[PDB]
């Protein structure tokens, strides 16, 4: 122990931390899906694949 | 007095501490090595490899082959009596000039 | 031009992670190692530039002016570590990162291959420059010096904004390639006058043109000496390669537009020599003979001949090289007294002798001594000259008498009489100064060795 | 040296333009902050507009 | 345009410039004010009566309604004037300066 | 919430819920040397308040960081000692030992609101940024301070102290100025041992002309000789049968004590106007020395970094904090 | 003021400026209007204090007036048209004075002296929330009816605005004043380009938000509201001033910033249109902007003023209140000039 | 042997009212610092009535 007062981030919170996590993986997993799925529309509707 | 100021400081001489002093660094070895990195890098590789470079550089202006071209014309040329230099650069008849 | 940019930016990160001693040692060795890598872009053709890609590309004029930059970077890294001693390492850092920065966008300048992506990086050259001034300046007017600085270039270069942008209304294109094979005559209109006009005044200011031209006394005496090296060696030749590139669409405007342009410059070449033989200030005076090179510069652009452009790149390659070296000659006897006055310090060739060996040979090569580059330019743009008139002769002879007399007054003020007696506190000259001075002198020799590596792409 | 350079030079271009832009200045920010004085400003910008302007 | 149209929008005009043109109490201009949204009334009426719109009837009791709203805001913030300096003057709001 | 704010407001967070009828603020306050601080002691601990002593130099320092007091270069630049060896010194040390006071106490005083509006528990203090003045008009009838010192004291007290709530209670201790010195004497530390006995009378006539008159309209004033301040069990008894209603404290309410509470809670706020630009060569501090001293505190321990981010004094989870 | 009454009088202007910019109706916009300023007077009078009050006072007043020559405009729109539906207006008397009351409402010169008034009068969160929403709204109604515009009108107040706006930076100290006379440049810019591109009036209208939105929260960190209390930051929290400098430099249109991009665009726009001599003044003009900036940033960062004693307890404390997206505030007005081609995606 | 920065001579001339004084200017003076101003000693003066004798 240093200081004489706890400081507020003594601690990590880690409810925002995992919230934090969760959604930059939600979003990365969402970002590649979506771009499986513009890619996949794309061929279908130009008529390459 | 306006202010409560830090008075101005002396000036620092490299030489006391370290006589043997290149000038970079307080610090003996970090002078010493920063002496060495700039010498070598900058001297010889800069300076030595960079001018063999620049002077074994390819011929990719193309002097000496606009120079075997010319001698190719004029040798043509004044073995069949042509001009060495023609009057123009392009065709008169590819040319169309205005009525 | 890819293998050269993105190794500046990564002299950022490694100037920011590396340890807080080791600053110095990293950033100079990186940047000879760029310096190193451009030396590659002088390999060019007979008959057009290197188009890397639709970005970038490289020409024979071009290419002197990258390597020159990329070579003075880890001299102003030099001089810096030399006078930045007791900063903090944030502070050191943040220097370095100007520096970085500012070497970046003189390469994107240089190589890029639209009129607009061209004047979006020349003018971004200013705020690091700026920045520099007015933050490591030692005296009082840095502030003023930088407020002139920005403004004359701001003002100059926005009419050439507009004009740019009407071009590219008018032809379709600022590209540089397009707008050279698709170049069109310049009919005598007011219209036309002033567009002619916007591009060259912004480039003129650039220059400075005379009359123009009080904010480089202003912004070089009060820079630091590393700015000081920048501000002359390479950011002065942003007018002089702009005038050179634009003047492709400004023709047959420009034989009859250029005429107050030459008068001025040949006047004030004289008029800019003589105030030199009367300055009381070493740097105002290294400061007003750059004023008068790059006045000769402008006569050569301005006349516009395949043997003029050659000279212009020659004497802007040099006068880079030695007005760098002159500058940090007077920076090093600054760091010894303290002080900028010229007649203060005499009697340094019997203090300090190897010191008085370089000042001899900046001075040789800052007058046009044969068979230097710096002579090579000069005397390529006297015989333009006399091609376009016969008095040229009379006006270039009187600036290449005053240009021997003030160089070497300085030499003998400096260097040559008895001591000041009461100066106790000249240190014998370092190893880094030494250094700096024969990096300095070097290649300037072996670019007159080998001559046809900075005579632009009319060789 | 000084009648051009240090003087006239600098008298033209950058000091009269410089002091031009200070009596602009002033000029345009010494209002007293009357809400009378600029309503009448208003009143005659409108009746301007109106006239002036077809 | 018939004359009554004409003397409404004179109207208007006349309320225009008295609000424009304070004298010394800030009262007097609040009721240039609210004449100015009569006569924008009565014109909005004249039109919307001539014309047999007979939707657009509801529309001057929405200005009304939002011209008392603003009657109401000017008084708050006149007894405000008013208990800071002790009189309405205009002349007393000179503490911002342009 | 999870920290005070508007949010916590608008849950239903109330000061008026959390007060208890016996929160309230004491100050004990008299002359150099006197009874005061015990008073004060025997005052806080008999009736359950919390005791805040005498906010004198470093208090700061023992409220931040660890509680060790910092360098007197970091924290003050300014010498008790030295004020009362040389008082009229060339250096502005009288005036820079003031105002670094002044700040103390505005300091203390916002730390002991912030107490008994989160806590619902009184507060006695040892001084408050009301009675500080006095000190400052003894050195001013002195000759130690200037005219100026003392018109830029006056400006940041009204702009800081006009924010705040007085004191409940003030509990003034009398002693005579003859009794004072001899205590001193007996103390036998020299500095004080060097204070004079028309300084010592400043304090008083400033206490007794204008600090009581001013605090008597306010709220109560309890006023006790040195017999009567040694027995605290009366003095307690008077407090607790105290019956006052024209204090601002009734007149409080919910969105007041909010306001205040945001105000107090915040340590930045409290100390806005305490640097001012007004340029007195006693507090004026140059940029070479300011750029040095600010690197000297950032080189201290744990100060480089936020409490929670320094990984010097032992602070782990950085990257994920 | 309680903080539900607070935030429901925030929520009041939004909805009010929401209604005008949704309403296909000229009463409902007006009425949209009349509720903005109705819910944003007491957000001026928040903090009660004499100048507060004169600077609400001063904002009704002129709002006031504004909202009646624009009900004026609506109703000699309806009378020669029989028309509700806010379009292309039919009568030029009507939309002369439309334009006028929306310009005095957004400050267009000479229209402008309620600006610094108020916004010197006002606190940093009210001056801020001022000029973002606020500009936000009459200049949606604008780009609406831009096609009825008489361009002589708005360009002549366009320039009038860059003009004052430039000399009124140049003589102010104060902070607030000097963020006013910004705001009025930027609008004489904004309006200048709005006859002929009012993608490049929204375009310069995001990118004047964002600085705004980013110099307004690191003057609200910093707590400063003079040029020598701004002098003082060096000394606590160097990293706000240095992120200020580069902000300011951003504004005043320096390349390779954010804030050359709506000029580049506007000038670019505006050339299009065969129009030089106004393109050539206002890029002139802003030169004495950029002058004032800089003369901002000497005195906060590239020198240090000096400071005083009780600057240690400061450095003692930390800050408390964290500011909501002033880092993305930071880098989107200054770091987003490559991002330029994205106007097609705001057309 | 030290880089210059602005002393309270460069502050003073910052801290004015307005840059560029002119006289009324110079009577002018700068705002306080919490922009609450001291309040006026306006009178109330309340009515005066006399209730009676008639
Ligand atoms: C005043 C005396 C005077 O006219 O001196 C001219 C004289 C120019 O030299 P010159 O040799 O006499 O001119 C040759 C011919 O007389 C004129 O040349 P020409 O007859 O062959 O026709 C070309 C002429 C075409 O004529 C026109 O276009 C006339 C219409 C007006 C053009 C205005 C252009 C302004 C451009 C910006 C200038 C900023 C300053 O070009 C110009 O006028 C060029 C204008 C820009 C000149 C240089 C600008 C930098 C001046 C630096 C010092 C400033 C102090 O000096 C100056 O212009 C500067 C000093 C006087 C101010
Ligand atoms: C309805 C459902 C949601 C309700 C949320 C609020 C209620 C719950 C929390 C609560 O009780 O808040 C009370 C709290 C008031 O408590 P207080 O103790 O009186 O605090 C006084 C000051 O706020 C204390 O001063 P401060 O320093 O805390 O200032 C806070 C506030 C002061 O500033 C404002 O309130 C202005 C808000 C608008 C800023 C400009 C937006 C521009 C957008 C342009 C277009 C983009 C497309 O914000 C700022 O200073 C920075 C605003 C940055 C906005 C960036 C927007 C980017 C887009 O309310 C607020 O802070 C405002 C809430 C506004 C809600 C409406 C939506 C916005
Ligand atoms: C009598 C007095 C004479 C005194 C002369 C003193 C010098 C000694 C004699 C000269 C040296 C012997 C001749 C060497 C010569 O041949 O090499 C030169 C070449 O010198 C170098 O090219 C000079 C390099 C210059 C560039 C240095 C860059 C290093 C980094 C500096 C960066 C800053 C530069 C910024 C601007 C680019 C000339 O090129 P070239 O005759 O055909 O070489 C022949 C080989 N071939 C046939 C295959 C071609
Ligand atoms: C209708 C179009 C014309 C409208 C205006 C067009 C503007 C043209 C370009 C303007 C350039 C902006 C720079 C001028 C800013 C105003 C300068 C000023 O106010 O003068 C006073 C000022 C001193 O007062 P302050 O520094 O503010 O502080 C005093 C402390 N007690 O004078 C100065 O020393 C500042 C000088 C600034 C740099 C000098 C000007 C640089 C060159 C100007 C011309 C450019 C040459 C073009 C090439
Ligand atoms: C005060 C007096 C100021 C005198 C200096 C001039 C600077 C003020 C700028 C105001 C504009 C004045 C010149 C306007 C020229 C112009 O607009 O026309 C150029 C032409 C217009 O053609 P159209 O409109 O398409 O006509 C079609 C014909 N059927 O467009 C162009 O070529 C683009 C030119 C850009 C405008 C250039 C204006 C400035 C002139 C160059 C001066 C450079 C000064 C540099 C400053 C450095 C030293 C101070
Ligand atoms: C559309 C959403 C817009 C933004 C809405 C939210 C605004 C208020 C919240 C952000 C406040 C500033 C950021 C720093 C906060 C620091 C305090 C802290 O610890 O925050 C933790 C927080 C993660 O918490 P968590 O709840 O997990 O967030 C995910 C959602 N549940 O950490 C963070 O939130 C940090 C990362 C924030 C993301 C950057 C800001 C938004 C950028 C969106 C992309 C577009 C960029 C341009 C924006 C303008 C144009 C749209
Ligand atoms: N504003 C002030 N200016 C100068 N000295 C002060 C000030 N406030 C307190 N002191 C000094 O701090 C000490 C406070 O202790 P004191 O009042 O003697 O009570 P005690 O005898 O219980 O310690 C005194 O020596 C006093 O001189």
């Amino acid at each position: 122990k240093f200081y004489i007062r706890e400081p507020p981030h003594g601690s990590p919170d880690w409810l925002k931390v995992g919230l934090t996590l969760g959604t930059s993986v939600f979003l990365w997993i969402y970002l590649i899906k979506q771009h499986k799925e513009d890619v996949l529309e794309y061929k279908r509707r130009n008529g390459l694949e | 007095i306006r202010l409560q100021e830090d008075p101005d400081p002396e000036d620092e001489n490299l030489y006391e501490k370290n006589p043997d002093s290149h000038g970079y660094d307080k610090d003996p070895i970090v002078d010493l090595w920063n002496m060495r990195v700039v010498f070598f890098f900058g001297f010889s590789i800069v300076l030595v490899l960079g001018s063999t470079f620049v002077a074994y550089l390819p011929d990719y202006r193309m002097q000496e082959w606009a120079r075997r071209e010319a001698e190719r014309l004029v040798k043509y040329r004044e073995a069949n009596g042509l001009p060495l230099m023609e009057s123009n650069c392009f065709d008169p008849n590819k040319i169309q000039l205005p009525e | 031009m890819l293998k050269i940019i993105i190794p500046t930016t990564m002299l950022l990160p490694m100037t920011w992670m590396s340890k807080h001693n080791m600053i110095w040692i990293n950033a100079t060795v990186h940047s000879l190692l760029i310096s190193l890598i451009s030396l590659s872009l002088l390999n060019q053709l007979g008959e057009n530039s290197l188009n890397f890609s639709l970005t970038f590309f490289s020409d024979s004029l071009s290419a002197p002016l990258l390597v020159l930059t990329t070579w003075l970077l880890p001299l102003m890294l030099m001089a810096s570590q030399s006078h930045l001693s007791k900063e903090t390492t944030t502070r050191k850092k943040l220097y370095i990162t100007m520096l970085i920065l500012l070497q970046l966008f003189l390469i994107m300048t240089f190589t890029a291959t639209e009129l607009i992506l061209f004047y979006i990086l020349f003018e971004a050259t200013l705020v690091p420059t700026l920045i520099i001034i007015t933050r490591w300046g030692n005296q009082t007017e840095r502030l003023n010096a930088g407020l002139y600085f920005l403004f004359y270039t701001l003002a100059g270069s926005l009419p050439l904004l507009v004009a740019l942008v009407y071009i590219q209304n008018t032809t379709g294109s600022l590209n540089f390639l397009i707008i050279h094979y698709w170049s069109h005559p310049l009919s005598n209109s007011w219209s036309n006058i002033f567009m002619w006009l916007a591009c060259i005044m912004a480039f003129m200011v650039k220059m400075p043109l005379y009359g123009l031209h009080l904010w480089l006394p202003k912004a070089h005496v009060e820079a630091p000496i590393a700015g000081s090296m920048v501000l002359a060696a390479v950011l002065l030749k942003l007018g002089g390669y702009g005038m050179m590139r634009i003047t492709t669409i400004l023709n047959p405007l420009t034989n009859y537009m250029a005429y107050p342009f030459l008068m001025l410059s040949m006047w004030g070449m004289i008029m800019t020599s003589s105030i030199c033989l009367r300055q009381t200030d070493l740097k105002s005076l290294i400061a007003y003979s750059s004023v008068s090179h790059m006045a000769l510069v402008i006569v050569a652009i301005m006349i516009q001949t395949p043997w003029s452009f050659m000279g212009a790149t020659a004497l802007m390659i040099a006068h880079g090289l030695t007005s760098s070296m002159l500058f940090c000659l007077a920076n090093t006897n600054y760091e010894r007294v303290h002080s900028r006055t010229m007649i203060l310090a005499r009697g340094l060739q019997t203090l300090l002798p190897l010191m008085a060996t370089w000042w001899l040979v900046a001075s040789l090569t800052n007058l046009a001594l044969p068979p230097s580059i710096n002579l090579i330019g000069e005397l390529f743009i006297i015989t333009a000259s006399f091609s376009w008139s016969n008095i040229t002769i009379i006006l270039m002879g009187m600036n290449m008498m005053i240009t021997a007399l003030y160089s070497l007054y300085m030499l003998i003020t400096t260097q040559r009489g008895k001591y000041t007696h009461h100066i106790n506190n000249i240190k014998p000259s370092f190893t880094r100064e030494n250094a700096l001075m024969a990096l300095h002198i070097l290649p300037l020799l072996l670019l007159t060795l080998n001559p046809k590596m900075i005579l632009g792409p009319l060789y | 040296s000084s009648l051009l350079d240090l003087i006239w030079l600098e008298t033209i271009l950058p000091k009269t333009t410089s002091f031009i832009q200070m009596k602009m200045s002033i000029m345009v920010s010494n209002q007293k902050g009357l809400i009378k004085l600029y309503f009448l400003s208003f009143l005659i910008t409108i009746m301007i507009s109106m006239t002036l302007f077809n | 345009m018939p004359l009554v149209y004409m003397n409404i929008i004179m109207a208007f005009a006349i309320a225009l410039a008295g609000l424009l043109m304070y004298r010394s109490h800030l009262m007097s201009s609040l009721l240039c004010l609210e004449g100015m949204m009569l006569s924008l009334f009565i014109m909005s009426t004249l039109i919307i009566l001539n014309t047999h719109f007979t939707l657009a009837n509801m529309m001057p009791i929405i200005l009304l309604v939002f011209a008392a709203c603003e009657a109401a805001l000017g008084l708050s913030l006149l007894v405000m004037v008013s208990n800071t300096y002790g009189t309405d003057y205009v002349q007393n709001l000179n503490l911002l300066q342009c | 919430r999870l920290q005070y704010g508007p949010l916590a407001f608008v849950l239903g967070e109330r000061t008026t819920r959390k007060l208890t009828e016996t929160s309230k603020v004491i100050t004990v306050d008299g002359n150099i040397c006197s009874g005061k601080g015990r008073l004060a002691r025997e005052i806080a601990e008999k009736l359950g308040l919390r005791h805040f002593p005498e906010a004198g130099i470093h208090y700061a320092d023992s409220t931040t960081g660890d509680g060790k007091p910092l360098d007197v270069q970091l924290s003050g630049n300014c010498s008790l000692e030295k004020f009362y060896d040389d008082p009229k010194s060339n250096d502005g040390n009288s005036y820079r030992l003031q105002s670094w006071l002044y700040a103390s106490r505005l300091l203390q005083y916002a730390d002991a609101l912030e107490h008994l509006l989160s806590t619902g528990q009184g507060v006695v203090l040892e001084r408050s940024i009301y009675s500080d003045f006095v000190f400052l008009e003894a050195m001013y009838r002195q000759g130690f301070i200037r005219k100026q010192c003392v018109e830029h004291y006056n400006e940041v007290k009204k702009v800081t102290a006009c924010e705040y709530l007085p004191p409940h209670v003030v509990v003034y201790v009398d002693v005579p100025v003859p009794e004072i010195q001899s205590r001193i004497q007996k103390k036998g530390n020299p500095h004080e041992m060097k204070i004079t006995a028309a300084y010592l009378q400043d304090i008083e006539n400033a206490y007794k002309k204008t600090f009581l008159p001013e605090m008597s309209e306010k709220c109560e004033v309890l006023q006790y000789s040195a017999r009567e301040a040694e027995d605290a069990e009366k003095v307690v008894e008077d407090i607790e049968y105290l019956k006052c209603d024209k204090g601002p404290w009734p007149d409080q309410d919910d969105r007041t004590f909010h306001r205040l509470r945001m105000l107090v809670q915040n340590k930045l706020e409290v100390l806005n106007y305490t640097t001012i630009p007004v340029y007195l060569p006693e507090i004026t501090i140059g940029a070479h020395q300011s750029d040095r001293v600010f690197q000297k505190f950032t080189e201290l321990p744990g100060r480089k970094y936020s409490p929670g981010y320094n990984e010097d004094v032992g602070d782990k989870w950085i990257w994920l904090k | 003021m309680n903080p539900i009454i607070y935030t429901t009088l925030i929520m009041t202007v939004m909805s009010g400026t929401m209604l005008v910019m949704i309403s296909s109706h000229w009463l409902l916009i007006w009425i949209g209007f009349e509720m903005n300023l109705l819910a944003m007077i007491p957000v001026l009078m928040k903090n009660f204090n004499p100048r507060a009050t004169e600077a609400a006072t001063k904002y009704f007043l002129t709002q006031a007036t504004a909202s009646m020559m624009l009900m004026m405009a609506i109703i000699i729109n309806l009378l020669y048209s029989g028309q509700w539906t806010i379009t292309k207006m039919f009568n030029p008397v009507a939309m002369t004075m439309m334009t006028m009351a929306l310009a005095m409402k957004l400050g267009l010169s000479p229209f402008h002296f309620w600006v610094p008034e108020v916004t010197q009068g006002i606190s940093l969160q009210a001056g801020l929330l001022l000029l973002t929403w606020q500009k936000l709204a009459p200049l949606s109604v604008l780009c609406q009816i831009s096609q009825s515009i008489n361009p002589n009108l708005m360009l002549t107040m366009a320039m009038l605005s860059i003009l004052i706006g430039g000399w009124g930076g140049l003589n102010q100290t104060q902070l607030r004043k000097i963020m006013a006379y910004s705001s009025i440049a930027h609008m004489g810019w904004m309006t200048a380009v709005l006859p002929y591109n009012t993608t490049m009036t929204i375009l310069n209208l995001l990118i004047y938000i964002t600085m705004t939105l980013a110099m307004f929260m690191l003057l609200i960190h910093s707590s400063a509201t003079t040029t020598l209390s701004l002098s003082h930051t060096w000394n606590k929290m160097p990293v706000i001033t240095s992120l200020m400098m580069v902000t300011l430099l951003s504004m005043g249109g320096l390349p390779p910033l954010s804030g050359f991009m709506p000029k580049w665009m506007i000038i670019q726009e505006m050339t299009k249109n065969e129009s030089i001599i106004m393109p050539t003044l206002m890029a002139m003009t802003a030169l004495l902007n950029l002058y004032f900036y800089m003369r901002l940033a000497y005195s906060s960062s590239l020198t240090m003023f000096p400071s005083t004693n009780n600057m240690k307890m400061k450095w003692q404390f930390e800050h408390t209140k964290q500011m909501k997206l002033l880092p993305t505030m930071i880098v989107l007005s200054t770091l987003v000039l490559p991002m330029t081609p994205a106007l097609s995606s705001l057309n | 042997a030290r880089q210059w920065q602005p002393d309270v001579e460069w502050a003073e001339q910052f801290g004015g009212a307005v840059m560029y004084p002119t006289k009324e200017t110079a009577h002018w003076k700068p705002p306080p610092w919490n922009d609450v101003d001291p309040p006026k000693d306006t009178l109330v003066s309340n009515l005066t009535l006399n209730f009676g004798p008639q």
